[PDB]
């Protein structure tokens, strides 16, 4: 998932066969963005991540962008002042 | 809603049964956190 002036935008995958493609859902969300980020898991035929977008204003945001419910937010957020990073991580032997 | 006593934007809930409306939450948190 990569981001232009705007916002929720892009996916820009792949073919498991063959070359990239895209998504041409976009939302294109009045700017506010300073960071993305996301984590992949070692299973996974499918989308299999989740997305996590750091806005510009006093907010974060994760959206789950599995091709049903696509592009549409799903919990929100609380922060001070701006975030300027973002990580997901798993560390075990809850996605932190 | 009731805080902002109108109809139900968003009513969005916290850790503990709390639905606010969204951004009236969101500027409640600007108040208080």
């Amino acid at each position: 998932v990569i981001a232009l002036t705007g916002g929720e935008l892009v996916y820009f995958e792949m073919d498991p066969s063959g070359q990239l493609n895209e998504y041409t859902e976009r939302k294109e969300m009045s700017a506010d963005v300073v960071c993305m980020s996301l984590a992949n898991v070692p299973p996974g035929e499918q989308r299999s991540r989740f997305l996590a977008v750091g806005l510009v204003d006093n907010t974060v945001r994760i959206i789950s962008l599995d091709p049903s419910d696509c592009l549409q937010p799903l919990s929100m957020q609380a922060l001070p002042a701006q975030p300027e990073s973002l990580c997901i991580v798993e560390m075990g032997g809850f996605l932190y | 809603c009731f805080i902002c006593r109108q109809s139900f934007q968003n009513p969005v809930v916290t850790k503990c049964r709390h639905y606010f409306c969204e951004s009236c939450a969101l500027q409640h948190f600007r108040t208080t956190p």
